[PDB]
């Protein structure tokens, strides 16, 4: 489960 | 003149660092692209050598846009009544590091230092102009696929550096440290090399290392990659929970793991080509 990650 | 200048293209995308197009500039067909924001929805706020009042992103960006660099510069910006709009460079191919890893999974040690290496020139280039980025990951970083060439975006949540403390953040709580999740308080480089350590595991095991809080403050390095002891030994002192105990930047680039770096066109010639 690989995901982006906001700031 | 704004519309004039630019010829303006498709959407690359929008979020915290409000809306960013595809665009051209008229006089030379420099790639570019466009960054939009809304003054609305600005937190953080400088002034200019002029002294005018501008988002603190343009003073950062135009600390670090003198000279070439791993910094993706600065060309120009205009104000409008409701907004701000950035020109910045664009490479041209290009593949933002994090695709890049979920393309090719955990990347080969060889090729994991080239790009390390050139990420911690950039960010040296950003503390040596008083910049402290303070969202460095792989989002942030993109790849010139032609010339082997790492880039760093997105200085919206970046500030001035200085030697005291910051008890304000906003960057990306999992590359955020241990000391900012348990007492929101840090100091800039030792919290850049803790981004550093996260964006290292990053590279050679396909993902960050702790998704949440308590793995955060915990520091136990499960590795779920074959990584030689060499680079594991960097990337543990990287996430060393004492920010005192991490690693200064000439401690990193002299690691014994850190040695033998391939150019940046050895690297596109290898591992970007083909
Ligand atoms: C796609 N995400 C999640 C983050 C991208 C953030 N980002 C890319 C860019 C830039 C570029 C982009 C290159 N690919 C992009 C995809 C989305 C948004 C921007 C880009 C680029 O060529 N030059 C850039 O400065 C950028 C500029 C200002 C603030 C943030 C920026």
């Amino acid at each position: 489960k690989r995901r982006r990650h906001p700031s | 003149p704004l519309e004039s200048q630019y010829q303006v293209g498709p959407l690359l995308g929008s979020g915290g660092f409000g809306s960013v197009y595809s665009g051209i500039r008229v006089s030379d067909n420099l790639p570019v692209a466009i960054k939009h924001v809304e003054k609305d929805r600005i937190s953080d706020w400088g002034e200019l050598p002029n002294g005018t009042r501008v988002p603190m992103e343009v003073v950062l960006l135009k600390k670090v846009s003198s000279g070439f660099s791993g910094v993706i510069r600065l060309l120009d910006w205009f104000e409008r009544p409701d907004s701000f709009v950035l020109i910045l460079e664009r490479p041209e191919p290009v593949q933002d590091l994090f695709d890049f890893i979920t393309e090719r999974g955990a990347l080969q040690e060889e090729l994991a230092r080239s790009f390390f290496w050139q990420v911690l020139e950039a960010v040296r280039h950003c503390h040596n102009c008083g910049v402290l980025h303070r969202d460095i990951k792989d989002e942030n970083i993109l790849i010139d696929l032609n010339r082997g060439e790492l880039k760093l975006i997105d200085f919206g949540s970046g500030a001035l550096l200085k030697d005291t403390v910051y008890t304000d953040f906003d960057g990306t709580r999992v590359y955020s440290p241990p000391e900012w999740i348990r007492y929101h308080r840090y100091h800039g480089r030792s919290a850049a090399v803790w981004s550093l350590g996260i964006l290292l595991y990053d590279m050679v095991c396909g993902d960050i290392p702790f998704e949440h809080d308590e793995e955060i403050i915990g520091g136990q390095v499960f590795f779920r990659q074959r990584v030689s002891s060499e680079c594991q030994h960097l990337i543990r002192w990287c996430l060393a929970l004492r920010p005192s105990d991490r690693p200064t930047f000439e401690e990193i680039q002299n690691h014994p793991w850190m040695q033998d770096v391939l150019l940046p066109q050895e690297t596109a010639e290898i591992h970007l080509h083909s």
